[PDB]
C-alpha cells in the first residue's frame, strides 16, 4: 500500500520506519544503556560545574575546543598527496579558472575585432 | 606639507616625556588635532596636483587616503587599550610611540613624489606593523603570522626596486610628472612584459591577489586591535594607490598581458566571497571580505576607465572605513567572551541593545546600502566592467548575492536568536567603544551626502 | 534518544505510534463526530489483536503497522501552536531576558525597585550558602565511577535544596 | 575635541568650499560659451580640437 | 493574550473534562484517585486522556512523563509546572 | 538669474477655465487662501533679508584665463611649453563635458515641455544635439583613462589620414 | 503650480519628523502611536489635495534639486516626477498604513518595544515613497534596497524563533536577485543612453532592448513573488501580523510591477518581451493558484492569493494595458490590507492560534469581523459589480480580446476558478462551520480603534475602485466590443466556482476516510519547490565550500605549493650543505678539485 | 588550559592503542569511532556521524543548548556549521526525493512547452489593423521634420 519511502541524502530516514528498531538484539540493549551513562556523566559534570555561585566566567567546554582545533589547525597536518586529492584540487581549482579565462578572452577578440570594424554603435559610449 | 611632517615626529617625545595618566590624553588631543590640521589641506583644484616642495606634492587620490589616516590614528589609539592597559608603563609607550612613527612613514609613503621615495617609505610603512603583530600577537601563532607576512611582502616587493631603478636609468628622473610628459609607449618584447610583470606583481601581492591571499588572514587573526586596522585600511589601500600612480607608464602591453590577471581576480573574488560564508573565527571573516573588496579594486585597475578609477577610489575608502570598524566591533566582542569562534557568543539583542544598532549599521555598510560610499564605488566599478565586456555582469551580481548572504549571516549569527546563557560575565557597553563607533560612522554618512571630495584624479 | 533509559520501550513505542496515528486522524477529520467514529474504530483496531502472547508477530505487525501509518499521514499534520514546528515555537521569546543579567544595572534603578532586589540579594545569599558542601557532596557521593543515567538525586537528607537547581528555577516565565 | 570641534566644524568645512575640481567655474563658463557660439553662428563644439593648418601628415 | 490561571480553576477544569468523559462515574470520581486501582480503566483509554489534555491546553507532554501520571492530581501538578501558574 | 538666449524658453501658452457648473470652484478659493496665508509672510521676511544683504556690496568675479597656444607649437620634450599646452588643453575639456551637459539639459527641457506629442518641435534640438555628439564621440571618445593630449593629437593625426585615403581611394 | 510642488514636498517632509524626534527626545513620549498616527493623517490629507488637482487639470510636473557627483557627462540629483502612478497611488497607501497605524495600535498593545517597531514601520514607508516617486534611476534604486531591507527587519521583528530569521533570511536573497536584475538593467541603460533617468530612456527609443528586458524580468521576478523566486512569501508570512499586512498589501509587494509599469513606453514593442510577460504572469498565476488549495494556515492562504493578483497584473503587463493594471495595484491595495487586518483581528482574538483547523465556526462570534471576511472574500473574484469587478474582469476580456498566446488565457480561466472555491472554502472553514475551538472564550471587538481601522477598510474597499476608475483620463482606447460567450465568461467561472467549492463542503460533510492521490499532496506540500529548492541548494554550495574551497584548494594546496615547496628546497639543502663532519683532507680535496675543475673544465684564464 | 595530547594527529593505524586512544579522546563508543578514511583530504582524525542529526533530535529532551540541541560532549560533526537550523534542514520529507524531483521537472516542463505552443499560436479578435489617419501617424513618431513624405491612405468600407 506504500512504496516503503526511499531515502535521500536530504530527506531524513524518520524514527518509525527504520525498520532496524524492531529487531531489538541484547547489544542494542547495553549500547543504549551505556549511551544512557554517558549522557549521565556528561549531564552530571556539567550542572554540578554550572550552578556554582562562585563561578564568574564562562564553563569551557572542551568539545567545542576540540571541534575548533580539529576544523581549522589540524587539517595540514595530516595529509599525504593522493591521487584523489591532487586530481580534485587540479579539478576544482584550475578548470573554473581557464574556462572564464577562455571565455573572456573570447568576449574581449570578439569586441575587440568588432570595433575595429567600427560598426558598433558607441555613436555616443562616453562612460567607458 | 612639512606643517604635517614635523609636529607627528614632535608627538613622538610628547610620549616619552609624559607620564602614567599622563600620555593618553596628551596623544589622543594632539593626533585629533593634527587630524584638524590635515582636514586644512583640501585645497586641491582643476588643472594638476599641487606641489609641497621641490619635494613632496599631492594628487587627489592622495588627499583622501592622508585625511583618512590622520583620521584613523586617534581612534585606532584609543581602541588599543583595556587589553594592554594592565601592561607595563615603558611597553605601553613603545606602542604608542611605534604606532606614531608607523604613522609617520604612511605620510611619508603617501606625499611621495619619487618612485624610489616612494618604495623606501613603502617598506617603512611595512616595519612597525611586523612589530606590533608579532610583539602583540596574543595567539600562538603569530611567530608564522609575522613570518608570512614579512616574507610575502618583501619577496614579492623585491623585484619592483630592480624594475624602477630600470625605469630611472632609461628616461631620466622620476618625478610624477616627469614620468609623464615624457612617458613614450613601450612595444611587446618580453623584457616589457617582464617589467610590467615585475610592478604590477608586487603590487599584486600588496592588495592581495586571490593566488597570494593567504598572506593575509593569519596576519589578521593573530594580530592585535591596532595593527589589524592599520593592516587591512591604510595598508591595502596603500598598495592600490602605489598602482593606480605607476600604471601611467607601460599602457601600450597591459591590454595584452591584462587577461590572466582579471580572470584570477574574478574567479577568486567569486571563491572568496564563496569561502567566507562558512568559516568560523569571525575575525577572519572581515579579512576574506577585504579580500573580495580588494579582488573588485584590482579588477578596477586594470581596467583603464576614468569611470573605473573613480568607482576604484570611492571603493578603496569605503571598504576601509567598513573594515576598521568592523574589526573594532570583533574586538569588541572578543573582549566581552575570550572565544574569537563564531558559534558560541551568541544572543545580545536583549543584553546591550545599542551594540546590534552597530552591528546593524556596519552590516548594512558592508552590504552595500545605496546612500552609501560602498554602492557608490560598487555601482561605478560594475559599469566600467560591463563596458569593458557584456558578460562579466554574472560575476558581479553573483558576488553582490554572495556578499549581502555572508554580511548578513555575520550579522544575524552571532547576534540573534538566544543567548547561550552560560556566559553570564558580560558588561553593559562601555562609552568607549560607543565612541569609537561614533568616530567610525558619522564621517562615513557625511562622506554619502556629499561624496564629490573622495573621487579621484579623473573626476 | 531519551534521558530516562537507552530506549524507549516496544509498548511505548506503539503508544507513540497510536498517539501519532490519532493527531493525523484530528488533522486528516474535520467535523469531530466522523472524527469521533473513526478514533473509535481505529481503537478497535488496535483491540484486535491486543492479547498476543508473542512477541514477534507483534513487532511484525508494528511494522505493517508504520507502514500503512506512513502510507496515511497528513500533509499538515495538526501541530498545537505551542509546540515546535508549530504557530508559536518560542514566540514571546523577545522578553525571555535571562536572569544573570538585573544585577547589571546603576544604582539609581536599583533604588527604583528596592524591596525585589534585596529579596534578590537573600536569594543569592541561599544559593551561595549551600553550594559547596551539600550540593557537591551529593552529587560527587552517590553515583558510580561512571554516572550512566541523567537523573540526580534530591536533598533528602536533612535541610536544604536538591542540587544543580539554580537554571532549571530560575527560568522565563513563557508569556512576558 | 573628537566631535564638538571636529566633526560639526569639518562638515561645515567640507559642506562648502572653493570650487573643487574648478565645478562651477566650468559650469558658468561653458554657459557663457555656448551663448557665444549661439550668438556667432558658429556649430557648438567645433570637432578637430587642434588646428588642421597646423598639423602634418607623415606620407607614403 | 495572557488570561490567569489559579489552582482551583485548572482543578475544575481537569475535572470537568475528566466527568465529561463516557465510561466513568460523577459519583466516584476523586481528585485523589488512580487511573489504573480503582477507575480499572486502561492504558489505552488513560492516554486517551492524556490526549484530550493536551487537545484542550493547547501543548504536547511528553511520553517520558505520559507513562507515569496515572492520577489527576499529578495532571494538575504537570500543567503547573508547564504553565508556572502564579499571578 | 540666467541668460535666455543660451537657456531658451518656448513662448507662453495659458487658457482661462470658464465653468459653466454650479457647484462652484473650491480649488479657487483654496488657491486664493493659500496665497493670503502663505505667500504674504515669505515675501515680507525676503524683503527684510534682501535689505539686510543689500545694505553692504560685495562680489565674485568670472575667472577667465589667457589662450597659450598649443601642443603643435611645441618641441621634443621641452616640458615648459607641454605644461601650458596640456593644462590649456584640459580646461578645455572640462569646459566641453559642460557644453555637452547643457546640450543635455536643454534636450530634458524640451521633452518635457513639449508634452506627449514627442516629434513635435524638438527635432531641431534633437538634431543639434546628434551634431554636438558626432563630434564630441569622433573627437574625445575612445583615449581612455591616461590621456594627457598627445593622444588627442595621435587620434586627430590617424583619423585625418585615414579619411585623406578614403577620399583618394573614392575620388 | 507653487502650490503644487509645496504640497507634493510636504507630503515628503512630514514623514521625516518623528524619527528624528525620537532619536531626539531621551524622554519617553506615552503619545508616540497616536502621533505617527496623526502625522500619517496630515500626510494623507495634504497629499488629497494635489492628486484631485491632477485630475482636474493636468499640469503634470517634475521637480529635480540639490545634483551630487555631476561628474561627467551625466548628472544626478534628487528628483521625483508627478506623473498619474507616483501622482494618485501615494494616498492609497497612506490610508492604508494609517488604518494599519489603528491595527498596530491594537495589536501591539502588549509589548514595551512598541517604539521601535513604530520607527521601522515608518522608516519603510519612508523609503516606499522615496521607490515610488523617482525617476532618477539611482533614488529608485536607493528604494529599492531599503524597502528590501525594512522587510528583513520587520519579518525578522521577533528575534529568537530560528524559522523567522531563516524566512527574512530567503526574502532579502531574493531581493538581491532582484538587485543583479537591476543593475544589469542599468549597466545597460549607461552604456548606451549616457545616463540613468525616465525622461532621456522615453525620449530615445532603442531598437535592440533584450538585455535591459531580460534585466527588468528578473527584478520583477524576484522582487514580487514570481515563479521561480516566489516561495519566500510564505516564508514572509512566517512574522507579525500587521507587518504582513503593510508587507503583502501594497507596499513592497507591487514595487515588483510597479518597474514594469514605469518602463511602458520601453515595452510598447518588442512583442517577444511581452510575449515573456504574460508567460511568466500565467505560470506564476496557474502555480500559486494549485497550491493555494488544501492550505491550512490563513497568512499562507492571502499570500498565495496575493500572488495570484500579481501573477494576473503581469499578464495585464503582457497586453499593452499597464492602467489597468495600476488601476487593480489600487484596489487590491484596500482589498487585501482589509482581508490581512481582518485575519489578525479573528487571530489575536482567539489566542494566537491562526489555523483553520481548530478554528472552525465562528460565525455570530461578533459578526462584525465575519462581516468584514465576506465583504473581503466576495470582493474577491468580484461580486459585479464592485470595486473588485472592475480590475479582475476587464482585465480578463481585455485579455480575451487581444492577440494573446492562447494558453494564457486557459491560466486565467483556470486561474479564476481556483480562487474563486478556496475563497469559498476558506470562508467555510472559517465562519460557518461548526465551532472547533478550545474553550474558555475570550472573545472581544468592542474596541474603538479596531471597528475604525476595519470600517474604514470597508468603506475604503466598497466605494475607491468606482471612484478613482471613474475619473482615469482615458490612457488608452476600452474595446466594450465582445462576442457573445465571452463576456458572460468571468460570471460564468467564478459562479462554478463557487458550487464546486460548495458541493467540496458537501462532500466534506460526509464520512468516509479518504486517502492521498499525490495531487492532494502536490497542492499542499507547496508542491515541491521550497523543500527540493532550500534542501539541495544550501547543501551543493556549502558542499562546495568544505571540500574544494576551504580545506582543499585554498589553505593546503595553496600552502604546498608557494610555501611548502621553498621552505622544503631550504631545509633539504641546508642538511646538505652544512651537515658536513669537521675533518680537515675533505676540505683541501674539495680545494684540489675546484682548483682543477676551475683551471682545466671551466676554465677562467681563457 | 588544555593538553597537548588532547590535538589529534594521524589517522586511525594502527588499531589497538589508537583507536583506544580516540575512543578515550572524543568521548566515543569503541567501535563507533569512525576515521573517514585517509584518503589524504585533510580531516585529520575526525569522526563520521550520521550527517543528517538536525531536524532529527526531537525537541523533548531538553537538553543544555536550546537552539542547537547540544550536550556539552558530543564529538560535534565536521560540517555543523552547516547544520545548524536556519542553515540546510534535512527533514524526512513526506513523500520521498526522487518522486519530487521528477513531477516538479515533469511540470515545469509541460507548462513550458505548452507555453511554446502558445507562443507559436496566438489568438485575436477578427479585427484589421487601425486606421491611423495621418500617413500611419506620421510626423508625431521619431523625427522627419520635412525629408520624406510617406503616403499611404484610408477608405471608407
Ligand atoms: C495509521 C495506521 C495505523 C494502523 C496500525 C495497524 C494495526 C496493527 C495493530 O493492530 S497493533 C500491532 C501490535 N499490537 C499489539 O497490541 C501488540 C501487543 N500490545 C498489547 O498487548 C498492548 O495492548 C498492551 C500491552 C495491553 C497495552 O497495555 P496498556 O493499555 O496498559
Amino acid at each position: 500500500s506504500f512504496p516503503k519511502y526511499e531515502p535521500s541524502r536530504l530527506a531524513s530516514l524518520p524514527t518509525t520506519l527504520d525498520p532496524a528498531e524492531y529487531d531489538i538484539s541484547s547489544e542494542t540493549r547495553k549500547a543504549q544503556a551505556e549511551r544512557l551513562a554517558i549522557r549521565s556523566r556528561l549531564k552530571r559534570e556539567y550542572q554540578l560545574q554550572y550552578n556554582d555561585p562562585s563561578r564568574r566566567g564562562v564553563v569551557e567546554d572542551p568539545a567545542l575546543i576540540r571541534w575548533t582545533c580539529a576544523r581549522s589547525a589540524n587539517v595540514y597536518p595530516n595529509f599525504r598527496p593522493n591521487t584523489k586529492t591532487s586530481l580534485l584540487g587540479a579539478l576544482f581549482g584550475i578548470g573554473p579558472l581557464i574556462f572564464w579565462y577562455y571565455v573572456f578572452k573570447t568576449d574581449r577578440d570578439r569586441k575587440e575585432k568588432l570595433i575595429q570594424e567600427g560598426k558598433l554603435d558607441r555613436t555616443f559610449n562616453i562612460s567607458y | 606639507m612639512l606643517k604635517y611632517i614635523i609636529p607627528t615626529m614632535m608627538l613622538m617625545p610628547l610620549t616619552w616625556l609624559s607620564k602614567n595618566s599622563m600620555i593618553w590624553i596628551n596623544t589622543t588631543l594632539h593626533s585629533l588635532l593634527i587630524s584638524l590640521t590635515s582636514l586644512l589641506l583640501l585645497n586641491q583644484f582643476g588643472d594638476n596636483s599641487l606641489n609641497f616642495s621641490l619635494t613632496f606634492f599631492s594628487d587627489s587620490l592622495s588627499t583622501p587616503l592622508l585625511i583618512l589616516t590622520m583620521w584613523l590614528l586617534p581612534l585606532m589609539l584609543m581602541a588599543s587599550q583595556h587589553h594592554l592597559s594592565k601592561e607595563n608603563l615603558a611597553r605601553k609607550k613603545l606602542f604608542i610611540s611605534m604606532l606614531i612613527l608607523l604613522q609617520l612613514f604612511l605620510i611619508m609613503t603617501f606625499t611621495a613624489t619619487e618612485l624610489i621615495f616612494f618604495y623606501i617609505m613603502f617598506e617603512a610603512t611595512l616595519v612597525p606593523t611586523l612589530i606590533i603583530i608579532t610583539r602583540w600577537g596574543n595567539q600562538t601563532e603569530r611567530l608564522n603570522a609575522g613570518l608570512y607576512f614579512l616574507f610575502y611582502t618583501l619577496a614579492g616587493s623585491l623585484p619592483l626596486l630592480v624594475a624602477l631603478i630600470y625605469i630611472q636609468n632609461t628616461m631620466g628622473s622620476l618625478n610624477f610628472l616627469i614620468l609623464q610628459y615624457w612617458v613614450q609607449p613601450m612595444p611587446n618584447s618580453w623584457s616589457n612584459t617582464f617589467m610590467w610583470l615585475a610592478c604590477m606583481m608586487a603590487f599584486m601581492v600588496k592588495m592581495p591577489l586571490y593566488g597570494l591571499h593567504l598572506w593575509l588572514p593569519k596576519a589578521h587573526v593573530e594580530a592585535p586591535i591596532a595593527g589589524s586596522m592599520v593592516l587591512a585600511a591604510i595598508l591595502l589601500k596603500l598598495g592600490g594607490y602605489g598602482m593606480m600612480r605607476i600604471t601611467l607608464l607601460l599602457n601600450p602591453i597591459t591590454d595584452f598581458m591584462a587577461y590572466p590577471f582579471i580572470m584570477l581576480s574574478l574567479w577568486g573574488m567569486i571563491m572568496t566571497s564563496s569561502i567566507c560564508l562558512r568559516q568560523t573565527d569571525l575575525k577572519s571573516l572581515i579579512a576574506y571580505s577585504s579580500v573580495s573588496h580588494m579582488a573588485l579594486v584590482i579588477v578596477a585597475i586594470l581596467i583603464q576607465t576614468p569611470w573605473s578609477y573613480m568607482g576604484a577610489t570611492a571603493l578603496m575608502i569605503a571598504h576601509g572605513l567598513t573594515s576598521s570598524m568592523l574589526f573594532c566591533l570583533a574586538n569588541s566582542n572578543y573582549e566581552r567572551v575570550h572565544s574569537r569562534t563564531m558559534i558560541l557568543a551568541r544572543g545580545l539583542q536583549t543584553l546591550l541593545p545599542l551594540m546590534a544598532a552597530w552591528w546593524l549599521l556596519a552590516s548594512l555598510t558592508n552590504l552595500a546600502l545605496p546612500p552609501s560610499i560602498n554602492l557608490i564605488g560598487e555601482l561605478f566599478v560594475v559599469m566600467s566592467t560591463f563596458s569593458w565586456s557584456n558578460i562579466t555582469i554574472i560575476l558581479m551580481g553573483l558576488n553582490m548575492v554572495i556578499t549581502a548572504l555572508y554580511s548578513l549571516y555575520m550579522l544575524i549569527t552571532t547576534q540573534r536568536g538566544k543567548h547561550t546563557h552560560h556566559i553570564n560575565n558580560i558588561l553593559p557597553s562601555f562609552t568607549r567603544e560607543n565612541a569609537l563607533m561614533s568616530l567610525h560612522m558619522l564621517p562615513l554618512l557625511l562622506l554619502s551626502l556629499n561624496p564629490k571630495i573622495i573621487l579621484g584624479p579623473l573626476y | 534518544f531519551l534521558p530516562s533509559a537507552a530506549y524507549l520501550t516496544h509498548q511505548q513505542k506503539v503508544l507513540q505510534l497510536y498517539k501519532r496515528a490519532l493527531r493525523h486522524l484530528e488533522s486528516r477529520c474535520v467535523h469531530r463526530d466522523k472524527y469521533r467514529y473513526f478514533a473509535c474504530l481505529l481503537r478497535a483496531r488496535f483491540d484486535e489483536h491486543k492479547n498476543e502472547k508473542d512477541m514477534v508477530k507483534a513487532t511484525q505487525l508494528l511494522r505493517e503497522a508504520e507502514k500503512e501509518f506512513w502510507h496515511g499521514q497528513h500533509p499538515q499534520p495538526y501541530i498545537f501552536p505551542e509546540s515546535p514546528g508549530g504557530t508559536s515555537y518560542e514566540r514571546y521569546e523577545c522578553y525571555k531576558v535571562p536572569e544573570w543579567c538585573l544585577d547589571d544595572w546603576h544604582p539609581s534603578e536599583k533604588a527604583m525597585y528596592p524591596d525585589y532586589f534585596a529579596k534578590r540579594e537573600q536569594w543569592k545569599k541561599l544559593r551561595r550558602e549551600s553550594w559547596e558542601r551539600e550540593v557537591k557532596q551529593l552529587q560527587e557521593e552517590t553515583p558510580v565511577g561512571g554516572p550512566r543515567t541523567e537523573a540526580l538525586p534530591p536533598a533528602r537528607k536533612q535541610g536544604d535544596l536538591p542540587p544543580l537547581w539554580w537554571h532549571i528555577v530560575t527560568r522565563p516565565r513563557e508569556r512576558p | 575635541f573628537g566631535f564638538s570641534i571636529v566633526l560639526v566644524l569639518g562638515s561645515t568645512f567640507v559642506a562648502y568650499l572653493p570650487d573643487y575640481r574648478m565645478q562651477e567655474w566650468a559650469r558658468r563658463e561653458a554657459e557663457r560659451l555656448v551663448k557665444y557660439r549661439e550668438a556667432h553662428g558658429l556649430p557648438l563644439m567645433e570637432s578637430n580640437c587642434f588646428d588642421p593648418s597646423k598639423i602634418q601628415l607623415p606620407e607614403d | 493574550d495572557a488570561p490567569p490561571l489559579t489552582l482551583e480553576g485548572i482543578k475544575d477544569r481537569v475535572l470537568y473534562v475528566l466527568k465529561l468523559y463516557d465510561k466513568i462515574d460523577p459519583e466516584k470520581l476523586s481528585v485523589n484517585s488512580h487511573f489504573m486501582k480503582d477507575l480499572g480503566l486502561d492504558s489505552l483509554d488513560q492516554v486517551e486522556i492524556i490526549m484530550a489534555m493536551e487537545d484542550e491546553f493547547g501543548f504536547e507532554i511528553p511520553d517520558i512523563d505520559a507513562e507515569k501520571l496515572m492520577c489527576p492530581q499529578e495532571i494538575v501538578d504537570y500543567i503547573a509546572d508547564k504553565k508556572d501558574v502564579y499571578e | 538669474s540666467w541668460d535666455k538666449d543660451v537657456y531658451p524658453e518656448p513662448p507662453r501658452r495659458t487658457p482661462a477655465p470658464s465653468p459653466q457648473t454650479s457647484l462652484p470652484n473650491p480649488i479657487t478659493y483654496l488657491t486664493k487662501a493659500f496665497d493670503l496665508l502663505v505667500d504674504r509672510p515669505v515675501t515680507l521676511v525676503r524683503e527684510f533679508i534682501e535689505r539686510q544683504h543689500a545694505k553692504n556690496k560685495y562680489y565674485y568675479y568670472h575667472r577667465e584665463f589667457r589662450r597659450v597656444p598649443d601642443i603643435t607649437e611645441c618641441h621634443e620634450k621641452d616640458v615648459l611649453c607641454m605644461f601650458e599646452a596640456e593644462m590649456q588643453w584640459k580646461r578645455d575639456y572640462k569646459v566641453d563635458q559642460e557644453i555637452v551637459n547643457i546640450i543635455q539639459e536643454r534636450l530634458k527641457a524640451c521633452q518635457q515641455r513639449e508634452g506627449e506629442s514627442h516629434r513635435q518641435n524638438c527635432a531641431k534640438e534633437l538634431q543639434q544635439f546628434t551634431q554636438v555628439v558626432k563630434a564630441y564621440q569622433d573627437r574625445y571618445h575612445d583615449l581612455g583613462a591616461h590621456y594627457s593630449a598627445r593622444k588627442c593629437l595621435a587620434k586627430q593625426k590617424q583619423r585625418m589620414l585615414a579619411e585623406r585615403k578614403a577620399t583618394k581611394e573614392a575620388a | 503650480m507653487n502650490l503644487f510642488s509645496s504640497l507634493t514636498l510636504v507630503t515628503l517632509i512630514l514623514l521625516t519628523m518623528p524619527i528624528a524626534a525620537i532619536n531626539f527626545n531621551t524622554h519617553k513620549f506615552t503619545n508616540y502611536p497616536l502621533y505617527v498616527k496623526t502625522t500619517i493623517s496630515c500626510a494623507f490629507i495634504t497629499s488629497m489635495i494635489p492628486t484631485m488637482m491632477f485630475i482636474h487639470t493636468g499640469q503634470e510636473m517634475i521637480i529635480s534639486n540639490w545634483h551630487w557627483l555631476t561628474i561627467q557627462t551625466l548628472k544626478l540629483s534628487l528628483s521625483f516626477k508627478m506623473d498619474f502612478f507616483s501622482m494618485m497611488f501615494v494616498p492609497v497607501a497612506l490610508f492604508v498604513t494609517w488604518s494599519i497605524m489603528e491595527f498596530s495600535m491594537w495589536y501591539m498593545h502588549s509589548d514595551p518595544n512598541i517604539n521601535q517597531f513604530f520607527k521601522y514601520l515608518l522608516l519603510f514607508l519612508i523609503t516606499m515613497l522615496i521607490l515610488v516617486t523617482a525617476n532618477n534611476l539611482f533614488q529608485l534604486f536607493i528604494g529599492w534596497e531599503g524597502v528590501g531591507i525594512m522587510s528583513f527587519l520587520l519579518i525578522g521583528w521577533w528575534y529568537g524563533r530560528t524559522d523567522a530569521n531563516t524566512a527574512a533570511l530567503q526574502a532579502i536573497l531574493y531581493n538581491r536577485i532582484g538587485d543583479i536584475g537591476f543593475i544589469l538593467a542599468m549597466a545597460w541603460f549607461l552604456i548606451n543612453l549616457n545616463t540613468w533617468d525616465l525622461q532621456q530612456i522615453f525620449m530615445l527609443n532603442p531598437n535592440d532592448s533584450n538585455l535591459p528586458l531580460m534585466g527588468l524580468i528578473l527584478a520583477a521576478t524576484g522582487k514580487s513573488a514570481q515563479f521561480g523566486l516566489h516561495p519566500w512569501l510564505p516564508s514572509a508570512m512566517e512574522g507579525p501580523t500587521p507587518v504582513s499586512a503593510l508587507l503583502h498589501s501594497s507596499t513592497m509587494v507591487v514595487a515588483g510591477i510597479f518597474l514594469l509599469i514605469r518602463f511602458y513606453p520601453l515595452t510598447e514593442n518588442n512583442k517577444f518581451g511581452q510575449s515573456i510577460m504574460l508567460c511568466l504572469g500565467a505560470m506564476t498565476t496557474l502555480f500559486t493558484a494549485m497550491c493555494a488549495l488544501t492550505q491550512n494556515d490563513i497568512k499562507k492562504i492571502i499570500a498565495f492569493s496575493t500572488s495570484s493578483q500579481l501573477g494576473l497584473m503581469m499578464v495585464t503587463i503582457g497586453i499593452n494595458q499597464p492602467h489597468l493594471a495600476f488601476l487593480h495595484i489600487c484596489t487590491h491595495a484596500f482589498f487585501k490590507a482589509m482581508l490581512f487586518m481582518c485575519s489578525g483581528s479573528i487571530i489575536h482574538s482567539l489566542n494566537d492560534e491562526q489555523d483553520i483547523r481548530k478554528m472552525g465556526g465562528l460565525f455570530k462570534a461578533m459578526p462584525f469581523t465575519t462581516t468584514a471576511l465576506i465583504i473581503g472574500s466576495l470582493a474577491l473574484t468580484g461580486m459585479p459589480f464592485l470595486t473588485g469587478f472592475y480590475s479582475k474582469d476587464l482585465i480578463i476580456e481585455s485579455a480575451n480580446t487581444s492577440y494573446t498566446n492562447a494558453w494564457a488565457l486557459l491560466m486565467t480561466l483556470v486561474a479564476t476558478s481556483f480562487t474563486a472555491i478556496y475563497s469559498t472554502r476558506i470562508i467555510f472553514f472559517a465562519l460557518l462551520g461548526q465551532p472547533r475551538f478550545p474553550t474558555l472564550i475570550n472573545i472581544n471587538e468592542n474596541n474603538p480603534f479596531l471597528i475604525n481601522s476595519i470600517k474604514r477598510l470597508l468603506i475604503g474597499s466598497l466605494f475607491a475602485g468606482f471612484i478613482i476608475s471613474n475619473n482615469i483620463p482615458p490612457m488608452t482606447i476600452p474595446q466594450m466590443t465582445m462576442p457573445h460567450y465571452l463576456k458572460m465568461t468571468a460570471l460564468t467561472v467564478t459562479i462554478l466556482g463557487f458550487i464546486l467549492a460548495l458541493e467540496i463542503s458537501n462532500t466534506t460533510h460526509y464520512l468516509k476516510f479518504n486517502y492521498p492521490s499525490n495531487t492532494f499532496k502536490f497542492s499542499n506540500l507547496l508542491g515541491y519547490y521550497p523543500t527540493i529548492m532550500h534542501r539541495l541548494t544550501p547543501y551543493m554550495n556549502l558542499t562546495m565550500s568544505q571540500k574544494s574551497a576551504s580545506s582543499l584548494l585554498d589553505l593546503i594546496w595553496l600552502e604546498t605549493i608557494l610555501p611548502k615547496t621553498i621552505s622544503l628546497a631550504q631545509m633539504k639543502m641546508s642538511t646538505t650543505i652544512t651537515s658536513q663532519k669537521g675533518l680537515i683532507k675533505l676540505y683541501f680535496l674539495s680545494f684540489l678539485i675546484t682548483i682543477l675543475i676551475s683551471t682545466t673544465l671551466l676554465n677562467f684564464h681563457e | 588550559s588544555h593538553i597537548t595530547k588532547d590535538m589529534l594527529p594521524g589517522p586511525y593505524p594502527k588499531t589497538p592503542e589508537e583507536r583506544a586512544a580516540a575512543a578515550k579522546k572524543y568521548n566515543m563508543r569503541v567501535e563507533d569511532y569512525e576515521p573517514y578514511p585517509d584518503d589524504g583530504m585533510g580531516y585529520g582524525d575526525y569522526p563520521k556521524l550520521p550527517d543528517r542529526s538536525q531536524q532529527e533530535r526531537d525537541p523533548w529532551y531538553d537538553w543544555d543548548h536550546p537552539d542547537l540541541r547540544l550536550n556539552w560532549g558530543e564529538p560535534m560533526h565536521w560540517d555543523l556549521d552547516m547544520y545548524i537550523r536556519n542553515r540546510v534542514d534535512t527533514s524526512p520529507t513526506p513523500v520521498n526525493w526522487n518522486l519530487m524531483c521528477k513531477h516538479l521537472f515533469g511540470f515545469v516542463a509541460f507548462m513550458l512547452f505548452m507555453f511554446w505552443v502558445g507562443e507559436t499560436y496566438p489568438t485575436y479578435q477578427p479585427v484589421g489593423p487601425k486606421q491611423y489617419p495621418y500617413n500611419n501617424l506620421y510626423l508625431e513618431r521619431g523625427g522627419d521634420p520635412n525629408k520624406e513624405p510617406e503616403p499611404v491612405v484610408h477608405y471608407e468600407i
